[PDB]
RNA sequence: AAAAAUAACAACAAGAUCCAGCAGCAACGACACCGAACUAC
């Protein structure tokens, strides 16, 4: 059938994915575009065929240092044209974006700073965000159904995180973050795709390093497939394995009843 | 409107409790759920409609950043 | 207008007892009978009309959702 | 002002014994002889020219509708 | 329009003494020299230039 | 739009009267009429005050002033 | 319609004077003047207060500019 | 955890539903209200014990003419007050409507007149509609939200009718009819229960008496648990069995987080 | 007072029309634009200044073979654009649309096939509604307010012909045709003259070859007046002389309120 | 240059094949090329009209039509 | 060249009440007052001057002949 | 560049000082008195010295008729 | 003049790739360039569409070419 | 012979560096400081270098009045 | 003339440029070759780009010649 | 008097008649108005 298949998975350097098997998984793992993020490794690093996949492009943007970011994408077909650039200092100095379109549909690897390394993080995230989401609301005009495959790093309701309780001090769950995530739900008209199909809790997608919160599922929703309200109809539905996961984040694979066109 | 739409939209985004001092001197309090170019909606308890024309200053309960 | 007449047009439909707080600090109390772009009309006894220059609220007594 | 016109007019015409309540508090008595643009002609005995701006509210007493 | 000009203008040419009660409540004595769309003219004892928005009404002294 | 405005406005402050300002608060100013505008007067006092139009009641010259 | 609104706001919101707006209630605000508008004006004395044109009578600078 | 079960079905003629067997399987399913439409009879035959389940109480509103139509229900719990009654003509006339309250909680059996026998049954049925919407109109104000557990006898989306080209003129389907479920399910903001629980197709309630239409699976979805804006939230599962059939329609259990009490 | 006219009469051949004194009938008619159907003869047949009506303009497209199609259209003045064909093999091989666009309105002549001769007919007749239905899907947004006074060979509703179980399987009654243009009609937003002036029963345009199917009144709406929702508001009303019933269609006339200019 | 173009519209008006002329706004003219020239060509229809070359997008012959 | 001065000469000389369309579209009326290489003069209550580069076609009200 | 109607027509329009009205082929309106004008190039007064390009006007409309050489 | 212009599409209309043309309006028309010369083009499409230089934004080749 | 009125007016605009605005044929409002102009292009200082072409231009309109030498 | 170093340099050093068309929209992408009409710029897919057709070209960096 | 810019609509016969109800507001903006200019709610 007319089913697109799409999987984000943020690996927190591409070297420590590679290593636990990432590059294998994906290219027996059917999809149509991954949307890794967090590479931390320059565009020639990624040149190198030991990451590229059979079938599978790559694209990749890298920052003025490898490590202080970058993000990468894979796809089956040749998109009709893929952009590095958002036009704010807190994106393009970092590469934080990379967008790739299709017929009438533009997916984009947005990657917001974590913030939980200090204040000026936080500082950098909270700006990211400001400028973000006027950025949406400029792009509320063009009519393409846009697929954000967003890192975003902030928890949305009480369901998205276990034992809030604790987690509202700690970053990544404040009230500011809180309030720009709905608003982005919420007046900007757009939805996020796992919360369509499934309302249930549980389903984190991101846990510490300490294996504790992993034993206890202590874990937040860092992970986000923001769609254009003319995309939500088309969300059959959405995964976020935990088994097979190759960093802190898990990979969201998100199926859609859409048939995507060179 | 550079100022009054980005700010209206700050406040109301991050539901900050603000207080609407009126003209003849009483002041309304909180938070602004919708504005247009001549009405604000203030919710607390009652969503009244207070008008552009009426007020004289909008004090945020709690700083805001631009 | 984007956010007025959807409200008063409510309102009226409602029939919800709407107290009007003037500009000069005087309160009225009644429903809106016709809503117009400079004066509102009240259900009271009289039928009171009330220019939309002078007024400086309208609260309802029971909570109104925008439709 | 689709049905301010026409309620003045109503007013007008039956001669309507209106009582016309400013901004600042004071009232005004006397059928509406004419009115315009941000201007009300009161003519009740003797003549009076109150300006719309500066009008609150305007009880009809006697029960009239369009 | 039809009549805020034209009973200005009767005002005017009659030369009739003009209270023109202010919105703070004063009672400005005088004649209307002059009028335009904003402010007026009321000339008797000193110059002056009320602005219009800040007239509440205007009663002529005699019938007109 | 006006014509009787702007030209009180100018002999008022090319002929540096005093002039005593109004508001519709009920309150009085005094100073010369330095700069006018659509929507601003400048008032010369120990210092200058930008009172808006919208809120001025009336303007009196302390000496009477033929028009131009 | 603002040649002489915006150039004197302006350097009196650059030059960072502590002004005071007389409102037209007859109430004296205070603070120094963060961004002005074409109908709203904003000020910091404590917070970030917007005041609105409409409802400003005067601008008193405490210092002569 | 606090499950509470409603069950509603369209009996078409409760002596059919009882030759059938309704009464031992709706005891046999676990529920805390079952809602029963249509029951062609008066207040005093539903009297007769055989009706009167163990555990269950007896509620009931005839219609005028009792073949004409008539509603029931029954609880596990006293309610607090039942109001037989809509204000309309149509429903004091035909009893089409009885109401139970509990706590911040409301269930109505709704019964809107199927309008397939005839012009005056069509035009019966859209008087009812047109003072429906002012009665939701009107209930929009109060704080306790609703469970109409009602046999609309109207299809809303496609999803709930196959072959869709064929029924575009057969009475419950038709334009006016459409427009007004879709104001009631979207202006309103009344949220309907499968709608939001199971986004799927094929989930039919109603059948022709021909068999074909049975073995072909060509069924309607007429059977609707509309739900204030308030407990769209308090849904878990709604699925139609078809197997237990003991009238026209088939039943439509559907659990919620809520629980109800005197 | 501000009046228009508009006939339709598909002549099934201009020449048999013509032999029955159908030009005389129609020059006393007095009309602003007469559109006649089925000419079955190519332009330089119609240039005979017999068919040509003095006071009234002579256009007309001839299909790739006389007897196969062709469309006419006469306008009482000079239309301002006259324009032929539409892009599919069904229409332009076959003229059977023509449009005639004056000021802020445009009157077309449409002649869909039968379907009733034989199967690849009914095929042909399923593309043209397919294809005609997209492009007025593609017509929707623009400016031009268009009449398309056409003969459809399609029964809408059971209301434009009696004995519909009968007629479920003959053409013009088929699901699928009435399917396509429910469609057409309140899918789109368009809607019919005749039928807004009137929704009265009994009143036909087709009848059968057979003498006792029209003495007991056995026939079929087929020519439409599909007018975009704008206009509708100045339709006045609508007449069926079944008096003459000369050639198998009838003279479908409609007067609107707007009237028309060079 | 303009070797091609001459070609082409002289066959276009022998045959007085029914071409629509797409413009720059996205308007479309429909009818027979009568005379074509250069920075302006004639058209031929119902009121006949004169369109000129700098705001024509695209020529469709509608039917089949060589060079 | 051939077909462009000759055609506007006789619009011009009978004075015929032509329409220009724009190339965005906007419809134009009025005489044709005078023609030049690069605008044309007007008249229909005011001589306007529109630029031939701006002009996506002249429809005339009557019909017209060429020499 | 060769006409003999464009440039007596602006001359006139300048010497004489007549309220002009430039569409352009966007369809904004501009308001104001020619000050120097040439082939590609046109200064409107209006407040400001606005040099309004030539290939991006579509019509000059003046408030007034004027007189031709 | 055309120095780059031409390697180009006399390339793309040898090998007859499916190319996609951008008029200035905004739109997109598809098909094989068939003809060209300094002043049109030609898309082999069914229709055998022509389409004006002048008019023309961008041409998009649904596959790589290589430069001659 | 093109340039007799566009050429000082845009060399005057470069060497005040009064704020520039610039709008193009579809009606968008660009603005920086003119630094260089050639036949065809105009290369816009802002905050970042900017190149745009003359083809597309429809209005240059200083926000301070200026005098052609 | 500018316009011939002008892109000499964005095409020597390759950097992400994006042009603006007459009608409004923004193409990114890298310029692989400019001439007396045409420009050819590639990203995925190379496109060629008519000079007439082109409004604006911002360079992704600051870049002077 | 001008969307710091729609990765682009197989194309606009054409824009100058009553809440099955809150463990309850130290109290309702102090009630529907109670006719020569004086600068903190």
């Amino acid at each position: 059938g007319p089913a697109m298949r799409i999987i984000s998975v943020n690996v927190n350097g591409i070297q420590a994915a590679a290593e636990r098997g990432l590059l294998s998984w994906l290219q027996a793992q059917n999809a149509d575009v991954i949307c890794l993020q967090d590479t931390r490794a320059s565009a020639f690093d990624l040149d190198d065929p030991s990451f590229q996949l059979d079938g599978y492009f790559l694209y990749a943007c890298d920052a003025e240092l490898p490590e202080q970011g970058g993000v990468a994408l894979y796809s089956r077909l040749q998109p009709k044209a893929v952009i590095s650039g958002l036009g704010f200092e807190t994106a393009d100095r970092y590469g934080r974006y990379l967008q790739a379109d299709f017929d009438k549909v533009s997916i984009a690897t947005l990657l917001l700073p974590s913030g939980q390394s200090g204040d000026e993080s936080l500082n950098q995230k909270f700006k990211f965000m400001d400028d973000f989401t006027h950025y949406l609301s400029k792009q509320r005009r063009k009519r393409r159904e846009y697929i954000y495959c967003g890192s975003l790093y902030v928890a949305h309701q009480k369901m998205d995180v276990k034992n809030w309780r604790e987690c509202q001090q700690m970053p990544g769950f404040l009230a500011p973050e809180r309030a720009w995530l709905d608003e982005v739900f919420g007046n900007l008209g757009y939805a996020d795709a796992l919360r369509e199909v499934s309302r249930e809790g549980d389903q984190f997608s991101w846990w510490p390093d300490s294996e504790q919160a992993e034993m206890l599922n202590l874990g937040w929703r860092f992970d986000y497939q923001v769609l254009t309200p003319g995309l939500r109809r088309f969300v059959r539905n959405a995964k976020l394995p935990r088994q097979p996961r190759f960093s802190q984040h898990a990979p969201l694979i998100v199926d859609y009843d859409w048939q995507l066109s060179i | 409107h550079s100022l009054q739409d980005p700010y209206l939209n700050t406040l109301r985004k991050e539901r900050v409790p603000v207080s609407i001092y009126l003209v003849n001197g009483i002041k309304l309090q909180g938070q602004i759920e919708s504005f247009d170019q001549f009405v604000i909606l203030l919710k607390n308890t009652v969503s009244q409609m207070v008008y552009k024309h009426a007020i004289s200053t909008v004090v945020p309960s709690r700083p805001v950043r631009l």
